[PDB]
């Protein structure tokens, strides 16, 4: 993977959250913003995982100058899209579409895999917020995570000569 | 690769003159082989606004430390297809009483022909049939390195003689001069017989040209160290 | 102090007059940087010469 | 005028004091916004009575922030090595320091160090 | 280039964006705001990027007394346009128009060249936020930089007199 | 290119450096060198409110420091087409008893012929076919520099003779004024007979002229210093 | 400049008293800010009753802390050899004592000696 102190979001998605839940037959899809469109990541057969960057920002120090330490910080989130499925029990009975949903499953494998790809990697990211919010028969699970890195300058070229040589002189 | 840049010839050069220093470059070079000198004549030609250089340079050897060879140099005469024959021993003038140990380079031997060394002192030379020019090879005779050059004619009457080529030379017609960005090229070439240890001074006198065609003469110089081993 | 006397304005006498500019970079070459400077030994002792003035009370 | 203040680049050099072997010049980074400090008179003064001031001898400091070279040793920054800095500002200042010695070590993390160096004189070169 | 310790816009786009990026050819447009008109600033062909002034402001000190190191900070925005291309892979397939949109090129050599000015000339800026947003087949990739310098006076005149015999009486 | 700026005399308040009252400016300069001088009077003429300056400047070369030559120069005259011939040995008058080693410099040799060195200080000299000037050549008796002149006749009558060009010179017609920017461009040639370690000195007068056709004189002082790295 | 209490050069003189050789004068460094301290009057005085004084004969002493130059052996510090001091202060004062002679030697580290030393006579400058 590129950027050794650092992930791109196609190489989280593919490495982090498709090696986890199996029930999404690798549907991990990086966007833009994950409510950009919502007409057509609405679409993609349940259940899917979309991750998109929120916002790309600081972490204390940021002036470019060829050495201060550019320190970064990129907040984006992760959210499921799992189809909520009723129980019913022959008696005539149902649960209704507003039934608790168990997420504290998903936020548990989720970790999980990431802390095995921490120590796998030394990569690790910090974890912010948590929204469940529910819509006909679907449930949207958004996770904010955020990390922070220091950016590496790439030019990293050859330097003009080598120096060498000498030559002094004492005049008048 | 030699790149040299010259002084400006304006002031702060040796702080005027109260230093002077100009101690003339340095060009170390290896006998045998063949190496290019670039100078960049730019910090002197740009203030002087007009048509850059022109293709009249010129140059000069002279040794200030040469360390006369022992073994001398020889020349022969063969025509066209006939075979050359030659000895190799009253060319070592020894003072005195040793041992004659004749070698051929294979490096720096002929170069249309072939040759055969004799036991004692001795050499055929096989000419390149279709050919006619000059060939030269090079002889170790004791360590002491010397050439020996044939003349190979064209069967009608004779070919004239060259020069003997110097220890350290400058081809007769491979330098050149970009007036776009006041370089200068040329070759310089040092002998198989050019002994380490030995000086030469090199002289470059390059002009340039104003607006309407007058002149403006500069002259730079550097040592030319026949070192061995790099 | 020992090796020479004190610079009168060290922002002249020294100069580090390079050539680097020059050198393109279609070539390796380094080490032309010449350096220039000025030069007035310790000040020393010579001639005292005195002048005594005799007289009495 | 007077462009930005901040520093631009900063040259260090490990002197190991047992076996006398050299390291460097190496650069570095700062870790923060701040800036190094310094103190080029090594005389201080007293306040005295009436006006008046002793003067007497003291050592030209140094206090400079860096970020630890993952090459060097964290021992050469903490006070086991003689170390010889540079720094150059944005307006062309340079203070050079040659001999110095790492007084003071303060208890660092491993990637950021603050380094009081003290030295015997520190020389400018006020920009052009 | 005036103003010796600063860069102003058009120096910006013509400079540090130019130089960068060779599908641009060159169209860096400085604009006055980034949403001065959407309806003009949306006809230059794409790809293209522009620049213009946020808002300015000061960083401390900034009273106005002829000696007081008056302080300023300029924060601008740069906008880039770049065109959305899908990836076709015949058997029916497409990447839609939500697909995500590389830029950390775009970030990277752009820091890239800011690095190689502020080396060349000794002018820093600081890097505040990045947004992306997408319309259609365009991706906005937004950059907010900020930038801190002092104002001269440039009065510099010459001075009232020049002093030499003045008078005295010591009655 | 020497690049200098005059003393305004706006003034005249230049703190003069206490001790160091020399107000001529030094100028370095090798034999064989033709280099290029510009003096800006921007700072002197500036003020003087008028059509700047005019081209009818003034040069003057006295000598500071001398070291007469050893060798003798020497003149010669030829027809067109025929060669001449010339002796080298009476041209060194020496006061001791050495050899004299005969030597042309490549550097210095003829322009519009070749000249083939004898034995013992005789040369012969065969000027280029159709052809009718003057050409020189610079000889190198015992390291004593100096020169020949000979001059080739349209076979008719005879040529004039000209006036052995000095150590250092100024060219005829070389210079100019700018009176765009007051600048003035001369031209700063010094034979090969120069000695290394002499002094000459240079004074020039320009005139700037006011608005209505007057004049205003200005005289500066320079110091050459004939340098040699050899 | 006026008002500046303090050293600025002080200057000493080594000669062994066995081998008669010399050595100097060779400038030396305050080692803190302490300053020599002096007493010029060869004459000590003692409190008799009703204003009166014994006038009896005594030396002129001085104090002085200087930091060991490292090619004078120790043992010159430490009252085994005669000293010729002479010092300078800001003000313009300079104290000169010939064929000094330690006495009373202190213990010492190696790079900071107290010399007390004492002659026949002092004499001062007192600056125009």
């Amino acid at each position: 993977l590129t950027y050794g102190n650092r992930v791109t979001l196609p190489e989280f998605a593919k490495y982090i959250v498709a090696p986890a839940f199996h029930e999404i037959e690798g549907r991990a899809i990086p966007v833009t913003g994950v409510d950009d469109d919502a007409s057509g990541t609405q679409a993609t057969k349940l259940p899917f995982v979309l991750v998109g960057l929120r916002q790309g920002d600081t972490s204390g120090p940021a002036t470019i100058a060829g050495n201060s330490t550019i320190n970064l910080r990129d907040d984006f989130i992760v959210e499921f899209n799992m189809k909520k499925e009723r129980y019913r029990d022959r008696k005539g009975g149902e649960t209704p579409f507003f039934s608790y949903y168990d997420y504290e499953s998903i936020r548990d494998r989720l970790f999980n895999s990431m802390i095995e790809f921490s120590g796998e990697h030394g990569i690790t990211f910090e974890f912010v917020s948590l929204d469940i919010s529910t819509e006909g028969d679907v449930v949207y699970i958004e996770f904010r995570f955020r990390q922070n890195y220091e950016w590496c300058e790439t030019v990293r070229e050859a330097d003009t000569t080598i120096e060498a040589g000498r030559f002094s002189i004492n005049l008048q | 690769m030699y790149f040299f840049s010259v002084d400006p010839r304006n002031g702060a050069s040796k702080s005027g003159d109260v230093c002077g220093s100009c101690c003339c470059e340095s060009i170390s070079a290896r006998p045998g082989e063949v190496n290019g000198v670039m100078v960049s004549y730019a910090a002197w030609s740009a203030p002087l606004r007009g048509h850059g250089l022109t293709n009249k340079t010129t140059f000069e050897i002279d040794g200030v430390s040469v360390t006369p060879p022992k073994v001398s140099n020889a020349f022969g005469r063969t025509k066209v297809g006939v075979v050359f024959e030659g000895t190799l021993s009253d060319l070592f003038p020894n003072p005195e009483g040793e041992q004659v140990e004749y070698e051929i380079s294979e490096l720096n031997g002929p170069s249309n022909g072939v040759v055969e060394l004799g036991a004692n002192g001795a050499f055929t030379y096989t000419p390149g049939a279709l050919f006619t020019g000059v060939d030269r090879f090079w002889f170790s005779i004791n360590g002491n390195i010397g050439e020996y050059v044939i003349s190979v004619d064209p069967t009608t009457s004779e070919l004239p003689q060259p020069p003997f080529t110097t220890p350290v030379y400058v081809p007769a017609a491979r330098r050149s001069v970009d007036p776009r960005t006041h370089v200068l090229k040329f070759v310089l070439g040092v002998s198989p017989a050019a002994i380490p240890g030995d000086v030469y001074r090199l002289t470059v006198r390059q002009v340039a040209i104003d607006c309407d065609g007058n002149e403006f003469v500069h002259i730079s110089c550097y040592d030319i160290s026949i070192g061995s081993c790099g | 102090g020992t090796l020479f006397s004190e610079f009168d304005n060290i922002n002249e006498d020294i100069q580090l007059l390079t050539d680097f500019e020059v050198q393109p970079k279609c070539v390796g070459q380094p080490g032309i940087f010449h350096l220039n400077m000025r030069y007035r030994p310790p000040v020393r002792g010579a001639r005292i010469n005195v002048n005594m003035a005799p007289a009495l009370f | 005028c007077n462009k930005q203040n901040g520093v631009k680049n900063i040259l260090i050099t490990f002197t190991d004091c047992d076996t006398q072997e050299v390291i460097g010049p190496i650069s570095h980074e700062q870790p923060d916004d701040t800036l190094p400090t310094y103190k080029n008179c090594a005389w201080t003064n007293t306040a005295l009575t009436n006006g008046y001031v002793q003067r007497s001898a003291s050592n030209a400091t140094m206090t400079l922030p860096v970020v630890r070279d993952l090459r060097v040793p964290l021992a050469f920054y903490q006070g086991c090595a003689q170390v010889d800095v540079q720094v150059e500002k944005f307006d062309g200042t340079v203070m050079t320091l040659t001999e110095g010695a790492v007084v003071e070590p303060e208890e660092s993390d491993g990637r950021s160090v603050t380094m009081n160096i003290v030295a015997s004189e520190i020389d400018e070169l006020l920009p052009p």
